[PDB]
RNA sequence: UGCGACAAAUGCUUUCCCAUCUCGGUGUGGGGUUUA
RNA sequence: UGCUGUUGCUGUUAAAGGGUUCGUAGUUGAACUGUGGGCU
């Protein structure tokens, strides 16, 4: 579904780079500052259940110092983090 | 009969069942009410139309009157509106002035001579002001969704939410029956800083 | 004052409200408002000054929102408009006082420079008023 | 002074997209500007937007998804016949597979792909991709 | 923080600090007061207001009310 | 000159100074509207 | 030969912003009168 298809129906793309969740830009092969973070899911009893959720952050966002702010917004959207009191 | 004088001379012949009922009420009030007794003698209506709002119990009575009496009606609109409701239980009354619209010309030279108060933009705005008269508009926005539709929202002051809240469903439907345009309402506490109020 | 003829970039001005309906507590009929406007004109006030008297001491924020017409329109209907427009009148008065000062102080070169700017402003303004027929043709400014 | 309202608005949107903002405010508004936005909205390049009334030239707040690369105006508004479409596509578009040129025609405001199907010419307003 | 700022619905804290012509929709800053015969006085009056004596003094900003007469802000 | 009929985008049962002297309807037992 | 540049050049230091203003032809110039509706 993602990529370039010729009229013959085959996919003719070498690979599909990651698309950032915060900036919506493509993460290139020579970024070296882009990272992935895994946050564990904890069961009702209070221990981890063996599953995690993964986030990706483009390199330039970490250069401007806005990477921390982007993480806060994403976690709230996923319900990982609460707000107010 | 004297009460037929409250109608336009054309309709004095064979009035409809709604027309004379309003005429009797207007004639009776012109001699009884303290504040209406010096405005009513010069007043007469054009026609009365009945509208049934779907998914509702109350019905809406629309009264048309000539544009001459715009200032006359605005002076006593509050008392006149409430007085008519009592005589007609289970109904809502709105007073609307009858205005005409000149269609938008195609030629540039003709467009310069159009009387601006007869454009559809100006007329539809005044019709809305008639239906909510004791209240006024404090803001207006247009919402353009991705599907291509455009929805218009009108903000009223929150100070008079209690009075006019029950009537907004009727006003929205009647406004569509007269202009074929969609409207939606909201309330603003402190309209100066554009603060909307949720409940 | 700000942009034309100078480097000023000020922004000070008034901001009219979105709601154009007079308040409930204002109980003056439109006929009486028109009477007060015409009365102040015969006393000798200009349209700018008339609107400030009503604003300051009568509670009338905008004459148009009460009567439907602007102040200068009211004076024109009653035959009380000034012979020449108000802003052109004040610019001509300023240039006359500058010239009287300069005929004694002939070395005040800063004032001479300011006189050039004011007279250029007068000629631009006169050209506009002649095009819209608020001034007679062949009206001329005399130094 | 400000000579072109359309040119001012499009430059504001492109700048916000380059910096990665989520919303942008535009002033002054115009009926030509609104028509241009609806063309971009129809092809999915911008999200929902909203018009605020202030008894003057209004303001617009538009929501941006990350899909827009650049938009801009063409000044002066050159005339384009039906045979000139390939010339303009070749000059100001990244490729022949995506991107649009917006025109004003006697049939309304539309992108170059729709105008060709209707067999009409007009004047060039801008582009986006 | 943690609150997303919508451009079309600014918070009261943010909008309250803006210049009158930098708001989302511009508006006035002044108002009317009545004093006590009873007369109405503009908050930024610059001319002379008489009762029988002057009631306010002009100032670079808001007018200065004389001492010895009650005043009240009028609504709307 | 009189006459009949109908409109009116702005009230001639006008303006102007001349003078002379508790109930009902409504929404949820309470609220808000007109009136007393 | 994008070293004559409409498409499409350069002007802080390489060649190149007039000492500063006013100003007539000329070029350029803000918003607005406009969402048709109902049926299967
Ligand atoms: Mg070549
Ligand atoms: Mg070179
Ligand atoms: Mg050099
Ligand atoms: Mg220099
Ligand atoms: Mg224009």
């Amino acid at each position: 579904t993602i990529g370039m298809f010729n009229e013959e129906g085959e996919n003719v793309d070498l690979y599909i780079p990651r698309k950032c969740h915060a900036t919506t830009t493509l993460i290139e092969a020579h970024d070296h500052a882009a990272v992935q973070i895994s946050i564990a899911n904890v069961g009702p009893n209070g221990v981890i259940n063996g599953t995690t959720t993964t986030l990706c952050i483009a390199g330039y966002l970490r250069s401007q110092g806005e990477s921390d702010h982007a993480i806060n917004h994403i976690t709230i959207d996923r319900g990982i983090m609460r707000i107010k009191t | 009969q004297p009460h037929l004088r409250k109608l336009r001379k054309l309709k004095r012949g064979k009035p409809s069942d709604l027309e004379e009922s309003v005429a009797k009420a207007l004639f009776e009030l012109e001699a009884s009410h303290k504040t209406l007794r010096q405005e009513l003698p010069r007043f007469h209506v054009n026609t009365v139309r009945e509208v049934k709002v779907p998914r509702s119990k109350k019905t809406v009575l629309v009264v048309f009157y000539p544009l001459r009496f715009l200032m006359l009606v605005r002076k006593v609109q509050r008392a006149l509106t409430s007085e008519l409701e009592k005589r007609h239980p289970g109904c809502l009354v709105m007073l609307v002035a009858q205005r005409q619209i000149t269609k938008r010309p195609t030629d540039v030279y003709k467009l310069q001579k159009v009387q601006r108060s007869k454009t559809s933009t100006a007329v539809f705005e005044n019709i809305l002001n008639d239906m909510i008269y004791p209240s006024d508009v404090v803001g207006r926005r247009w919402r353009c969704r991705t599907d291509g539709s455009k929805l218009m929202k009108v903000f009223l002051d929150a100070r008079d939410r209690k009075r006019i809240e029950s009537r907004l469903r009727a006003v929205a439907y009647v406004y569509k029956q007269l202009t074929h345009r969609r409207v939606s309402f909201g309330f603003m506490w402190n309209p100066k800083l554009q603060q909307v109020s949720t409940r | 004052m700000v942009r034309m003829h100078g480097n000023g970039r000020g922004k000070a001005s008034s901001a009219l409200p979105y709601r154009r309906t007079p308040p409930a507590w204002l109980k003056i009929a439109s006929r009486n408002v028109v009477k007060m406007v015409c009365k102040s004109s015969r006393k000798g006030m200009m349209p700018s000054q008339i609107g400030m008297e009503l604003r300051d001491s009568m509670g009338i924020a905008q004459v148009k929102n009460v009567t439907g017409r602007k102040i200068l329109r009211i004076l024109k209907h009653n035959g009380l408009a000034p012979e020449i427009p108000e802003d052109l009148y004040f610019l001509v008065k300023r240039a006359t006082q500058m010239r009287k000062h300069l005929e004694r102080h002939t070395t005040d070169r800063d004032t001479k420079y300011r006189l050039i700017l004011v007279e250029s402003r007068i000629h631009r303004l006169a050209r506009y008023y002649k095009r819209v027929k608020q001034l007679p043709p062949t009206w001329k400014y005399e130094s | 002074t400000m000579m072109s309202v359309l040119a001012n608005a499009l430059r504001t949107i492109a700048s916000a997209e380059r910096r990665g903002k989520r919303q942008v405010l535009i002033r002054p508004s115009s009926k030509v500007v609104v028509k241009f936005l609806q063309v971009m909205q129809k092809h999915g390049y911008i999200g929902e937007f909203e018009i605020i009334d202030d008894h003057r030239a209004g303001k617009i707040v538009v929501n941006l998804n990350g899909r827009l690369n650049k938009c801009g105006a063409i000044c002066p508004r050159f005339d384009c016949a039906t045979t000139d479409y390939e010339k303009w596509m070749k000059n100001i578009l990244p490729s022949r597979q995506f991107g649009f040129v917006v025109l004003t025609t006697s049939l309304g405001i539309m992108d170059h792909e729709e105008a060709r199907s209707r067999n009409t010419g007009g004047k060039v307003l801008g582009f986006f991709y | 923080g943690f609150f997303d700022a919508d451009l079309s619905y600014p918070t009261v804290r943010t909008e309250r600090m803006k210049h009158k012509r930098r708001r989302l929709v511009q508006g006035p800053n002044s108002y009317f007061m009545d004093v006590s015969q009873v007369t109405v006085v503009y908050s930024h009056a610059t001319t002379s207001v008489e009762c029988s004596k002057k009631l306010c003094r002009p100032t670079g900003g808001k007018a200065l009310l004389v001492e010895g007469c009650g005043y009240r802000r009028k609504p709307d």
